[PDB]
RNA sequence: GAAUGUUACCGCAAUAGUAAUUGAACUUAGUACGAGAGGAACAGUUCAUUCGGAUAAUUGGUUUUUGCGGCUGUCUGAUCAGGCAUUGCCGCGAAGCUACCAUCCGCUGGAUUAUGGCUGAACGCCUCUAAGUCAGAAUCCAUGCUAGAACGCGGUGAU
RNA sequence: AGGGAAUCUGAACGAGAUUCCCACUGUCCCUAUCUA
């Protein structure tokens, strides 16, 4: 049973696999700069917390957000 | 003050029951002479208690206590939660804790003033220890073994480790607790020491199974007579 | 209890029969026993 | 298979009729050795368990029962039975003098073609002093060395679209034959009530013919099902009362609610009179008609002793999947809906 | 040997042949079930093992020191859908045993995941070096 | 195997033993065949007979071979104490003989199998059957004399004591009737005659004792005045890691001379030199200090009536086979009194709850009564824990009403607002 | 007792009703019905699947946020039984039931404006 | 193990019926047949409502 | 299934079959017994194994209710409706049927066998047997459990 | 714009054969239901 933070999985497909619980933390400046989007918002906070329970269709919503992600970086 | 005595025909006493300085906790079996057993050597000073954690005869490795507080798992009905607090008196506090883990009593070993604890416990519960209970709280590990709880019995008086604990473990984890620790054994070697006796700051209860040589080193460490 | 099997009194032909050639078998060793 | 279970072929009604009678004791008080009701129902019980020396000692037990609908029969009759070295011998039976449209129905087979001239000359028969009603009563008490009661069901209080309710036989093991014969003579045309008869922490066996199965294929070829079956030792789990609201209410849920689930039990109604609880599954399906006699002995373990505690009365939907006890629970979670407002 | 009070049934998830994980801190990482203590006898029946029930099982990936030795194992988790006598219907994500003596003294010092209710009240040590109990 | 045999099949006396194994393939295997049938059948019929007769002599001789203790290869103690028990040499030549006999009869099986696969008759398969089996029978009824022996050796054995010779052990000897069965007597649970005469006991008594939290076994012995009891004492001397404790009576009673014990401690002071001796006194003085000139000594004087010195040798003895921030106490515990099991004022116990109201598992345990609430007329607690799908207990809490009161508040605040209309 | 809240549905869950299903991780998913059982073996949202609460929640076709919503916690300090502090509450359910019922007819009336 | 016509235990059972086990079924005989002799009264009073 | 007036209801029971099985768990116990190592049994209660009789409250399974929905193709000139696909394919799924893959239930009195006995002859002792006599096996016969003789019978309703 | 690895046979082979490793399945444990 693995847990890492969102921030930790946006700089490295192979990483969800693994992992069980990504964390919301709100204390990083970071995540308030990443909270401000379209993105973050209708369903994602919950697909963030239970990773197993999601199929395909919901890894793509990830997968895509990623990439969001590292165009800010 | 050491008792030898058993449940149902077992020497696991801590497994089927939790002995504080100000309560005593008890399984509800077909055979009373385990209540009896205490009732004997307490009388009606400490109350004793008929009770069950979520329909389980194995209470004692399942909840957290001292002279303070008293910590439930979960799997706690609202109905025997209720019938814990009729029995306690008002002194001691009772309250159910939500986790990974429901063995609290291999997850918070425990006295008055000291406690040791599981290293991947939750935050909530470390900050939920020290406010119900009062007592100082350690991620500190017994030898490589990660339940702290049947692997140490401990008192205010003093305390009892497996004996695969090294000396340098024995240095540093005592301390920590700041009372004498020894290395000894339980119901003719076994390793869990934690559930093979109960313990308070006046009584020690064995299992029959536990040799004199052991038993005067019980007595010793816990400065009984 | 449990009765067990019974005889039979009953004698087949082929045992009665037997029977005789079998004591007429016994007179002949008898009669020759007897000259010794 | 079973040898003793033979032959294994179809019964002769759907009433199987019973086969002993629990004994007698000649100093007991009157009362009736045998019910009958119309099993219909099964239903999922919780309760606390005060069975000492088991591993639920003052825990929690979930179980399966069975509600058998039992309307409150009615006397229309009594039997007298000689004692002879061929058997029993019925010398003479008594009847009601006024019986129902019912038991007048079970009398034909075509009942909407017939005159309904069933028990017209002996209700004539009755129509003076009595004279030879108390000579035949006279006649039964004199000789007669076991009693038993004609009765019938009420069956429409019952939801059956039958109509035809049944006769039966049921002996009496309160002592003194004349207080047999005379506590008949204080019953008829007159009902006897469920709880008259049982209450709860009692041990019954309930007879039924066996669920029909029909033609099927030393393992032998035939007929599976509708067999007459005893089955004995079934814990009365709660007797029940038709104007009675709450029935479906315990010391713990005290919900006021039925027993009967939403929409009704499957392939039958609800209920709307006096049911028997009993645990586990009682032989035959729904709407099968079920004698419950009294355990023939005295059958007590801790089995028959322990009393009952029932915790919670699962009435939730049998027909579909079970999620909410009342309708008002049904549109409390639900919220409110479209051809409400 | 080692089983406190009554054992009550519970459904069969684990025949032989069966593949199960290895839930303590021993060295063994899943065990192969060749027979079960204590079982019923029908004809053509395979021995099915369930949650809390001491088997005869084989370490096929794991430690040598664990291996060269067929030994008891007691099913912590089960997966097949039983029974509790509290209402519900449960069942676990894997099949999971952990290895013990013949007494029923447990080798590991912890066993990782959920123990089943059940099998935690039979074995006493086994809720000894329990983490997770449910 | 270890210190004691008790668990040896026993031995049937060579007459019986044939009736047991003959009797057995009479009963287990199939007994009727017609001499109408195929020579395969006949043949195999008498094969099985013979065979199972084999099987059956064998199965009886191996366990009498695997049951007795290998005399030379179990321990010096034990290798020579069967020999000062039993004749050593019978002991092997008896033995010897069941595995002559166990070979005899294998071969014999051997034999007339192979000799019955060419049967032309009924009768001739018969015949060669029964010469089988009687040939056996011949070998067993050669076997009645060391048959005998081995059932009384088995008796015998099977009711010997067990003697560690790793644990610490200590010799109790002297002259036959000293006094030194009244130490034993004194110093353990078990029972040794103290009869006044001179060979009442005729084996090695033991008695267990706990002393420093550690297992003792003191050695009761007959005596030395030679015979197979008083070798057996001697052996005892010779091959355990003890310490004596040679027994001396200077009274009128025992019925033998000091002098006579001072003769025997320095005759057989050369087998326990090693042993660290103590002596105990249950021109004349001086030949006292004759026995203190053997280098390992001590001398003790003490009476059997007193329990006091008793206790006190065992302790020289014992002494010498060694070296060879606050708890929180409540007061109502430390002002409660101690459980008198045979005192007839205290408490009643769950226990004695139980017995009183009759069964074991018959009486259930109250769990209400022993809990403390405000008011005890609602003691016997119902509690609904569910209404209406939704379960009391989470809606359970202290101030509900003024919380519930608050939503109360909260009602008015949209009641003339206008949201219902 | 106890009567739960489906995983998937949010439906009270009697005892004897569906199944709960246990993970590696060891976490209770209670279910009503194997309807909601499958939808969640399937793996699905049931966030995006219309006939259950958790999308009526977000979505806001019935109330999340109010005062009568928040005693209904998963309460853990345990009360010592008076027969007044118990007999208050068996009133107090009944009324906050009435409230809620109420409020969410009103919700329903705001959210069912501007139709006519 | 012994069988459902063991002798022995048919005894002990016996045993077993002379105390408490009939006791309680002749108490709930007599609650059974109390109930019955109520059922008289009701059904007797729905007499006097029509003889009203 | 004709027949024994017809016809209907309630019955009786000759006869034939028959069924329960084994394991251990708690007290009784760490007592009897034991140098120690160990270590019982009856009475009380609790489960389970095999076998049988059932039953579908729930769980799982199952679907030409082809119930509803989704996909692929195909026709009405397009939407919607569907025509259609050797049941085109996919998801869920009621009712029904169903699984130690589910759940419930499965007995108590006499007569005996081996054996242990009582009184007591034969035989001026004795002797469990000869005349008598008490106990005593999972044995037997009953109770219970299944069919009802269609040429066994009965009682009762209807002119 | 079904695998994979060896070996026996005439380095890949050839629907050659055998053995093992991995995956899969009502062949079975143990059958259950539906349609033609």
């Amino acid at each position: 049973y693995h847990e890492t933070s969102i921030l930790d999985f946006v700089r490295t497909i192979s990483m969800l696999g693994e992992m069980n619980k990504f964390t919301i933390d709100e204390n990083d400046h970071e995540w308030k700069i990443l909270k401000k989007l379209k993105q973050t918002t209708d369903e994602f906070r919950s697909c963030i917390e239970d990773l197993k329970v999601l199929g395909k269709k919901d890894f793509k919503m990830i997968l895509r957000w990623r990439k969001i992600a590292r165009e800010i970086l | 003050m050491a008792t030898r005595t058993q449940f149902e025909n077992s020497n696991e006493i801590g497994v089927f029951s939790k002995l504080t300085n100000t309560y005593c906790l008890v399984a509800v079996g077909g055979s009373e002479n385990f209540y009896s057993a205490f009732e004997a050597e307490l009388g009606d000073a400490i109350p004793i208690v008929h009770t069950t954690i979520a329909g389980t005869r194995i209470i004692g490795r399942m909840t957290a206590g001292n002279r303070r507080g008293l910590l439930v798992p979960t799997q706690t009905t609202d109905q025997e939660l209720q019938h814990l607090r009729n029995s306690l008196p008002d002194s001691v506090k009772i309250q159910r804790v939500e986790e990974r883990l429901s063995a609290l009593g291999n997850v918070i070993c425990c006295n008055d003033y000291v406690a040791l604890v599981h290293p991947d416990i939750d935050r909530e519960t470390e900050e939920l220890i020290s406010d119900v209970l009062g007592v100082e709280v350690f991620r500190q590990t017994i030898s490589g073994n990660i339940l702290v709880g049947s692997y140490c019995s401990l008192s205010n008086q003093g305390g009892l480790v497996h004996p695969q604990t090294s000396v340098q473990d024995q240095e540093e984890l005592s301390s920590l607790l700041q009372v004498p620790l020894v290395a000894g054994t339980v119901n003719r070697g076994s390793s869990v020491v934690g559930a093979g006796m109960v313990v308070n700051d006046y009584l020690a209860v064995t299992g029959l199974d536990t040799t004199a040589p052991e038993l005067s080193v019980i007595e010793s460490i816990f400065r009984l007579q | 209890m449990r009765v067990r099997k019974r005889q039979s009194r009953r004698t087949s032909t082929k045992l009665k029969e037997g029977i005789k050639k079998k004591a007429s078998a016994h007179r002949k060793k008898e009669k020759k026993m007897a000259k010794k | 298979g079973h040898l003793g279970f033979l032959p294994r072929k179809r019964a002769a009604s759907i009433r199987a009729r019973v086969k002993a009678f629990p004994k007698d004791d000649r100093s007991k008080p009157v009362a009736l050795t045998s019910f009958l009701g119309y099993k219909a129902g099964m239903t999922t019980i919780v309760r606390d368990l005060d069975r000492p020396g088991s591993k639920f000692h003052k825990r929690e037990v979930v179980e399966a029962v069975t509600v058998v609908d039992t309307p409150p029969v009615v006397v229309v009759g009594v039997v007298g039975y000689v004692e002879t070295p061929r058997g029993l011998r019925s010398l003479t039976t008594v009847w009601a003098e006024h019986l129902s449209d019912e038991v007048k129905r079970r009398f034909y087979k075509n009942w909407y073609k017939s005159k309904k001239k069933a028990f017209t000359k002996y209700s004539a028969k009755y129509a003076q002093d009595g004279a030879g009603i108390e000579r035949e009563l006279a006649r039964i008490k004199k000789y007669a060395s076991v009693v038993r009661v004609l009765v019938h069901t009420q069956i429409r209080k019952t939801p059956l679209a039958q109509k035809k309710a049944h006769l039966a036989e049921i002996q009496l093991n309160g002592g003194s034959i004349s207080e047999k014969v005379d506590w008949a003579r204080e019953h008829f045309e007159k009902t006897v009530a469920v709880d008259s008869v049982f209450e709860q922490n009692e041990m019954i066996d309930a007879i039924a013919v066996t669920k029909g199965h029909g033609f099927e294929g030393v393992a032998r070829a035939g007929q599976r099902g509708y067999h007459s079956r005893t089955s004995i030792n079934h814990k009365i789990y709660r007797v029940g009362k038709g104007d009675d609201e709450a029935n479906g209410a315990t010391s713990f849920d005290r919900t006021k609610k039925t027993i009967t689930p939403m929409g009704g039990f499957v392939h039958y109604g609800e209920i709307k009179n006096d049911f028997i609880m009993v645990k586990g599954c009682i032989p035959g399906n729904r709407k099968r008609i079920v004698t419950l006699r009294k355990s023939l002995y005295t059958n007590t373990s801790r089995k028959a002793l322990e009393e009952v505690s029932l915790k919670w009365i699962d009435t939730a939907s049998k027909f579909g999947k079970g999620r909410f006890q009342t309708p008002a629970e049904k549109h409390a979670f639900m919220g409110t809906l479209k051809k409400d407002l | 040997n080692g089983a406190q009070g009554t054992k009550f049934r519970i459904s069969l998830g684990l025949p032989v042949g069966a593949i199960m994980n290895c839930a303590d801190n021993s060295g063994a990482r899943n065990l192969y079930i060749i027979a079960v203590k204590g079982s019923g006898s029908r004809l053509n029946r395979l021995p099915a093992a369930s949650l809390g029930d001491m088997v005869m099982a084989t370490v096929k990936k794991g430690k040598p020191e664990l291996r060269k030795k067929v030994m008891p194992a007691i099913v912590v988790r089960q997966a097949k859908s039983w029974r509790r006598r509290d209402g519900v219907f449960l069942y676990f994500e894997d099949n999971a045993g952990v290895i013990a003596n013949p007494k029923g003294e447990m080798k590991g010092s912890a066993i990782t995941g959920p123990v089943g209710k059940e099998c935690a009240d039979l074995w006493p040590r086994v809720a000894s070096n329990s983490g997770v109990v449910v | 195997m270890q210190l004691s045999w008790k668990d040896i099949p026993t031995v049937a006396p060579a007459n019986d033993l044939l009736d047991i194994v003959l009797n057995r393939t009479q009963r287990k295997t199939p007994t009727v065949i017609r001499p109408g049938f195929k020579i395969t059948r006949i043949r195999a019929f008498y094969m099985r007979k013979v065979k199972y007769t084999g099987e059956g002599f064998v199965e009886k001789f191996e366990d009498i071979l695997k049951g007795f203790p290998n005399i030379n290869d179990v321990h010096p103690f034990h290798r020579d104490l069967m020999d000062t028990l039993y004749e050593k040499n019978h002991y092997k030549i008896s033995l010897a003989a069941i595995s002559r006999a166990k070979s005899l009869v294998e071969q014999v099986a051997r034999d007339y199998v192979r000799l019955l696969k060419f049967g032309q008759s009924l009768f001739q398969c018969k015949q060669l059957k029964r010469a089988a089996l009687g040939r056996m029978a011949t070998i067993v009824k050669k076997l009645r004399d060391p048959l005998a022996y081995l059932e009384q050796v088995r008796q015998h054995i099977g009711r010997l004591p067990s003697i560690d010779p790793n644990t610490r052990t200590l010799l109790i000897c002297g002259y036959p009737n000293v006094g030194k069965s009244s130490f034993l007597r004194c110093i353990t649970k078990s029972d040794v005659d103290v009869q006044p005469y001179a060979f009442t006991t005729k084996s090695l008594y033991v008695g267990h004792f706990d002393y420093k939290y550690l297992r003792f076994q003191a050695i009761d012995t007959p005596g030395i005045l030679m015979n197979n009891i008083e070798m057996q004492s001697i052996y005892a001397i010779a091959h355990l890691r003890s310490c004596v404790l040679y027994f001396m009576d200077l009274s009128e009673q025992c019925g033998f001379t000091i002098e006579a014990q001072v003769k025997l401690f320095h005759s057989i002071k050369p087998l326990f030199a090693n042993k660290s001796v103590m002596v105990v006194i249950n021109e004349r003085a001086q030949l006292l200090e004759s026995v203190k000139e053997v280098p390992g000594v001590e001398i003790m004087t003490s009476s059997c009536q007193l329990e006091e010195n008793v206790m006190e040798v065992r302790n020289k003895a014992c002494e010498k086979l060694l070296a060879s921030r606050t708890p929180f106490i409540p007061e109502s515990v430390k002002n409660l009194k101690k459980y008198d099991p045979e005192d007839p004022n205290r408490r009643k116990l769950a226990r004695d709850i139980e017995a009183e109201n009759g069964g074991a598992g018959v009486f259930n345990v109250n769990l209400k009564d022993k809990y403390l609430l405000e008011d005890d007329e609602w003691k016997n607690d119902i509690m609904p824990e569910i209404l209406d799908g939704k379960n009391v207990y989470d809606f359970l809490d202290p101030e509900i009403a003024a919380k519930l009161q608050a939503l109360e508040e909260e009602e008015e605040k949209l009641e003339n607002e206008g949201f219902y209309n | 007792m106890r009567i739960y809240q489906c995983h998937f549905c949010s439906s009270p869950c009697y005892p004897g009703h569906g199944i709960m299903f246990v993970r590696n991780d060891a976490k209770e998913f209670r279910f009503c019905r194997s309807k909601c059982h499958k939808a969640f073996k399937q793996r699905r949202n049931p966030r995006k699947l219309k006939w259950t609460k958790a999308f009526r929640k977000a979505a806001g076709k019935e109330l999340a946020v109010d005062s009568t919503l928040t005693f209904a916690q998963r309460r853990n300090v345990p009360v010592r039984y008076n027969r007044e502090l118990v007999a208050t509450t068996l009133k107090a359910m009944a009324r906050i039931e009435e409230i809620r019922q109420k409020r969410e007819r009103a919700f329903y009336k705001n959210r069912m404006r501007g139709n006519k | 193990a012994k069988s459902l016509r063991a002798s022995s235990h048919l005894n002990a059972k016996s045993v077993k019926r002379r105390g408490v086990f009939q006791k309680a079924v002749d108490a709930r005989e007599q609650r059974i047949s109390d109930k019955l002799k109520e059922d008289l009264l009701k059904q007797k009073l729905e007499d006097l409502k029509k003889k009203e």
